[PDB]
RNA sequence: CGGGGGCAUCAGUAUUCAAUUGUCAGAGGUGAAAUUCUUGGAUUUAUUGAAGACUAACUACUGCGAAAGCAUUUGCCAAGGACGUUUUCAUUAAUCAAGAACGAAAGUUAGGGGAUCGAAGAUGAUCAGAUACCGUCGUAGUCUUAACCAUAAACUAUGCCGACUAGGGAUCGGGUGGUGUUUUUUUAAUGACCCACUCGGCACCUUACGAGAAAUCAAAGUCUUUGGGUUCUGGGGGGAGUAU
């Protein structure tokens, strides 16, 4: 979303993540099992934010049978391990670090570290973030980060 | 002359060592001897009179004020309740929703005590008599018999 | 098929079918005879426990209880007996 | 069998052959007799007894090592209780759901299994009134039971 | 090197809507859908009246000053069909061979978890 | 004709019956 | 003996008021010559006075409550949002 | 008499299968029972691809798919897509093609 | 449960109900825990737990009313407080109770 | 262990409406049209909001339930089958006139809710006519709370309990075994998987010993070589589930 302008310069703010409906769409695959979890949480500075996640089970190399589906307790593991993780890395310092973490997206190999010893989960994401509610405009805090 | 039942609540006077007793209307729930915490930074409980700014979106209250200061004057007969739907927390004010379904915007200093107001589901039951809407009426006002004016 | 014996049946066929099939009923639990190497003495746990059986003297663990078989706590030394 | 339900489920003891011996066996019928007593004392019922020996000490059963099944050593030395296990347990489940009906009303499924609770509790009850280890015209009643229970 | 648009096609049965934006979705120029190219309103899916409305958009387009574009085809979704009309594709083509720049592809029908009715009644719209 | 069209008009038959031999008790 | 088919309380009215109007007046009656549970001594004493007084006889506490019951389907949950949106304040 | 064993389709064990809709006529016809395909097709024809791909910065970049479940009827299955109409031999196959 | 372990103590320990014979066991020094209803009067418990303190007694509060207190000790009254006068073969003091 | 039940809670887009924005002649809808909405800028675009319903994809010859039926999260509440078991009681059981609980949809009574679809109704075409199919609008209804109703092609058109008879490989839940794979920390440990077996399920495939009027059927077999226990129903088609 943009912020402030100053002189045919628009300055922005992150708005929001989300997928391509071709990437989140050709992963939902039949014969496996999808899992989805969301947290609605607070940051450092209060942009309060509701942020998602997927996981899928998958074949380890050795199996014959054609599926590997989880076992709908595994599947509240899961999400009691996701919503966890994601509940630590929010509340940390704010959406610039969020997004610092975002980017490489190591929240997802938090994920696959920590579920691997529940269900095999191939093919973690985050999927989305979504903004609702932005604490005030702050303009110094806006310009720190535009150099 | 109404259908809601009140509540004697007598607090001690912080200026001279005496006794003041309001009469509020009794909200669902209220017992005899329970303590009421009136004020700003009083809790959320059933009974407790609060402003509407100190209260969440979606807080159940009955006799709330218009204006801060007037005493009482939205969701007052028996059964009914406002519903705090939101804030502007700028300009402060609170968006409510009537017994009738309108909303208003009102003073998020106005009061109001949390709870519906007793004595509700009254009209539920049938007068089935014209000796009962005789004395309904008897302690209101006049205009029981209301001939049709086509006669 | 046709013909067979079914008063000697084989060893290896009889000891795959369920408890209650074979041609005398019988059970595939056993006990077996723990100690814990702090104490000294030995107490005999069920192979199927159920409860958290401790030792005699000090009352830590010897078994938890699970769906079928119980789980020896990791510490111990057994014997079928 | 499953005589409320429909499932054929084949899942019990296997009693053993033997009617003697563990002749890998210690101590003999008077301390496991004993002990039975002294759990008896704790509220244990005979099922829980019968368990508490069968894994703590090597107990296999305590019709093979003592002479008699043990609500016969809890009857013989004055500690059987006044309505027996199976219908006491079952009376529980009765109260349980009774409780969970008043606080669930809409709840039809836990009606429906509270009526076959109580159909159950009646056949037992009656077995137990014609074998006469349950006085004449004793009559399970919700309202007492609550009570009765504990 | 360019400067972008965004040209959600919106390709229906009954019609088809070209129509680019500002990056930003809310300033829009070169509207022209697909019936105002032909008047004999079957044609208005059809892909050739597609074509021709695909390309009097890139000609607003290229007079305005957007030399490339960023297209978001779309079907009816919601309860609807969800599988864009026959326009969609000849559009596209002829929204990239008049010389407007292409990046970033997409599909952005609106695709529910399901929800209202769908209308045509229990037994279906049987003719 | 359709079985439940005839059960339909029979159900009419039957409330048409009742009405006149409720004016007659 | 059963001495009433289905008018129950409401057989006091006689024949008169309309059928499917006394109805509604038994459902209510019931309620309001009810004896209720107290909350604070557990005994079954709580007996309505006036439309929505509920006087308990021993412990004399009197509860406001519903016209014809104590405690109405709105004022219930009403007392459980309170309690979840009171919670989300103090965690 | 029974003309399948598996008498329209797919419903043993449940007694109620939640119904969709066919996305043809919106005719509702239980999940089970619907006839199931998965369109799995690119946003661009086999012909425009070449054009497109010359028309793009970043070269190629994706050919992005497009993905959709059809469930249609059994009255406009048969009218377009999956009838012909089996022998009483063939009826019981089950391998696609 | 707890309501396991109070059965017991009917059945093979001593111990007195009601509020007059339990501040007398805790006058005496002869009581060992007093279970409290949670439907008692703020007053009343407020005093039962100064009584406790004075004697260095653990006071237990019951997950209920006097209702259902009375029916974990197994009559058909309704019961305010229990005072355990003595543990038996129970296991009421060594527990969190 | 399960999408079994109840109550609370949470989420998701979508649909409809509304607010502001942008641009300009159409937009809908169909086999083709018309009614309809459109400088009151409709349709389209972006931001936000409200409401109620639903719970897509994952979703299968897969799970749970007595059946009806049940698919977002989390918590609480009680329940259940299967398995395991050298625990207990010791015939307590099987099937059932009368009687009782539950019982889709529609419907009924009284509030609440009313976004969507939509019996009636009103309209536009079609047609020889069109009280229809197709298009638009829309009432009751759809949703919920308290109470009725007690019917469905409520279907597997196949009562329930028990025993025996045939070959196969899949799958779901439990268990046992493996100097088997994977996850490294350094060996472990668990989970997932693999192999073999085992009960208990939903099913399937090939045969036919057997049955059948045949279709077909591992039950619809173990029946003129007729008898395991038990409940209900039928007796040419109508009249007729009509009259009383």
């Amino acid at each position: 979303r943009v912020d402030e302008v100053q002189g045919k310069n628009l300055l922005t703010n992150f708005h929001g993540m989300d997928f391509t409906t071709d990437k989140l769409r050709s992963m939902v695959r039949k014969w496996q099992t999808l899992i989805e979890a969301n947290v609605t949480v607070k940051t450092s500075d209060d942009y309060v934010l509701r942020i998602f996640a997927i996981a899928f089970t998958r074949k380890q190399a050795n199996q014959v049978k054609r599926h590997s589906y989880a076992q709908s307790s595994h599947i509240r593991a899961i999400r009691k391990v996701i919503s966890e993780i994601l509940t630590k890395e929010v509340q940390g310092s704010t959406l610039a670090q969020l997004t610092s973490k975002l980017i490489p997206e190591v929240i997802n190999k938090e994920i696959e570290n920590a579920t691997k010893d529940i269900f095999p989960l191939q093919n973690i994401h985050v999927r989305k973030v979504k903004l609702l509610k932005q604490p005030k405009f702050d303009v110094g805090a806006l310009m720190a980060l535009h150099g | 002359g109404r259908g809601a039942p009140l509540a004697k609540v007598v607090f001690r006077d912080p200026y001279k060592y005496r006794l003041r007793e309001e009469i509020f209307i009794a909200n669902e729930g209220v017992h005899t001897g329970q303590f009421i915490y009136a004020g700003k930074k009083a809790s959320l409980n059933v009974g407790n009179v609060l402003p509407l700014g100190s209260v969440p979106e979606g807080t159940i209250v009955s006799n709330v004020e218009e204006k801060p200061g007037d005493r009482g004057a939205l969701a007052r007969a028996s059964g009914n309740y406002v519903i705090i739907i939101g804030h502007n927390p700028d300009e402060n004010k609170t968006r409510v929703r009537l017994p009738s379904g309108a909303k208003k915007v009102i003073s998020s200093d106005a009061r109001g005590v949390i709870g519906v107001i007793a004595g509700g589901g009254r009209v539920d039951k049938p007068l089935l008599k014209a000796g009962r809407a005789f004395h309904k009426y008897r302690l209101k006002r006049n205009s029981w018999p209301k001939t049709r004016g086509v006669a | 098929v046709l013909v067979q014996d079914l008063l000697h049946p084989t060893a290896a066929s009889e000891a795959r079918k369920h408890k209650l099939k074979t041609l005398v009923q019988g059970p595939r639990s056993y006990f077996l005879d723990v100690k814990c190497p702090g104490c000294l003495n030995i107490t005999t746990v069920f192979s199927h426990a159920q409860t958290a059986v401790t030792c005699e003297s000090c009352s830590t663990i010897l078994c938890t209880p699970t769906g079928g078989k119980a789980k020896l706590s990791e510490g111990t030394s057994f014997r079928r007996k | 069998g499953r005589m409320h339900s429909a499932g054929k489920g084949i899942s019990s003891s296997a009693i053993p052959y033997s009617r003697n011996a563990p002749a890998w066996f210690k101590l003999s019928s008077e301390s496991v007799i004993e002990q039975i007593v002294k759990y008896a004392r704790k509220g244990l019922t005979p099922s829980q007894i019968g368990v508490l020996l069968r894994d703590a000490h090597g107990v296999t059963q305590a019709r093979v090592i003592t002479g008699n099944k043990i609500m016969r050593i809890l009857k013989s030395n004055g500690l059987a209780p006044e309505i027996p296990e199976d219908l006491y347990y079952l009376i529980k489940k009765a109260v349980s759901v009774r409780k969970h009906l008043e606080r669930n009303r809409k709840d039809k499924d836990a009606k429906f299994r509270l009526i076959l609770i109580e159909s159950r509790i009646h056949r037992l009850a009656r077995y137990y009134r014609t074998v006469a280890v349950l006085p004449p015209n004793w009559k399970y009643e919700s309202a007492t039971a609550s009570a009765l229970v504990n | 090197s360019q400067v972008f648009g965004v040209a959600r096609i919106y390709a229906s049965f009954n019609d088809t809507f070209v129509h680019v934006t500002d990056l930003s979705g809310k300033e829009t120029i070169a509207r022209v859908t697909g019936g105002m190219k032909v008047k004999a309103d079957r044609d208005e899916s059809s892909p050739y009246a597609a074509m021709l409305a695909a390309q009097d958009v890139a000609a607003k387009c290229k007079e305005v000053g957007i030399t490339a574009v960023h297209v978001k085809i779309r079907a009816t979704g919601g309860t609807r069909t969800k599988t864009p009309g026959p326009g969609g594709q000849a559009a596209l083509r002829a929204l990239a061979r008049s010389g407007l720049r292409i990046g970033r592809i997409e599909d952005v029908t609106p695709v529910p978890s399901d929800s209202t009715r769908k209308k045509g009644g229990r037994r279906g719209r049987r003719l | 004709m359709r079985a439940k069209w005839r059960k339909k008009r029979t159900r009419r038959l039957k409330r048409k019956r009742r009405k006149v031999r409720a004016r007659s008790k | 003996a059963k001495r009433t088919k289905k008018v129950g309380i409401t057989g006091k009215y006689g024949v008169r008021y309309g059928s499917s109007l006394r109805r509604q007046v038994k459902k209510l009656e019931i309620q309001q010559h009810a004896r209720y549970d107290c909350s604070f001594c557990g005994k079954k004493t709580v007996k309505r006075g006036a439309a929505g007084i509920w006087t308990c006889s021993c412990c004399k506490k009197t509860v406001a409550g519903g016209a014809y019951t104590v405690s109405t389907a709105a004022a219930a949950t009403v007392r459980s949002t309170i309690r979840r949106l009171r919670e989300m304040v103090e965690a | 008499p029974k003309k399948r064993a598996s008498n329209g389709r797919n419903k043993k064990g449940r007694g109620h299968v939640k119904p969709v809709r066919c996305v043809n006529c919106s005719k509702s016809i239980p999940k089970d029972k619907a006839i199931k395909r998965m369109a799995i097709r690119n946003i661009v024809e086999a012909a425009a691809v070449r054009d497109l791909s010359e028309a793009s910065v970043y070269p190629e970049y994706a050919l992005p798919k497009t993905y959709n479940k059809l469930h249609y009827c059994v009255s406009c299955a048969i009218h377009a897509r999956i009838v012909r109409v089996r022998s009483r031999e063939d009826r019981k196959n089950r391998a696609p093609p | 449960s707890i309501n396991q372990k109070l059965a017991l103590v009917i059945k093979s320990g001593k111990y007195t109900l009601g509020y007059k014979s339990t501040v007398k066991s805790l006058r005496q020094g002869k009581s060992k825990l007093i279970i409290i209803a949670a439907n008692t009067p703020v007053l009343r418990k407020s005093e039962l737990e100064y009584y406790a303190m004075l004697s260095k007694t653990k006071v237990y509060y019951f997950q209920g009313g006097n209702n259902e207190l009375g029916t974990a000790v197994g009559k058909l009254f309704r019961v305010g407080v229990v005072s355990i006068l003595e543990a038996g073969d129970s296991d009421i003091l060594t527990t969190l109770a």
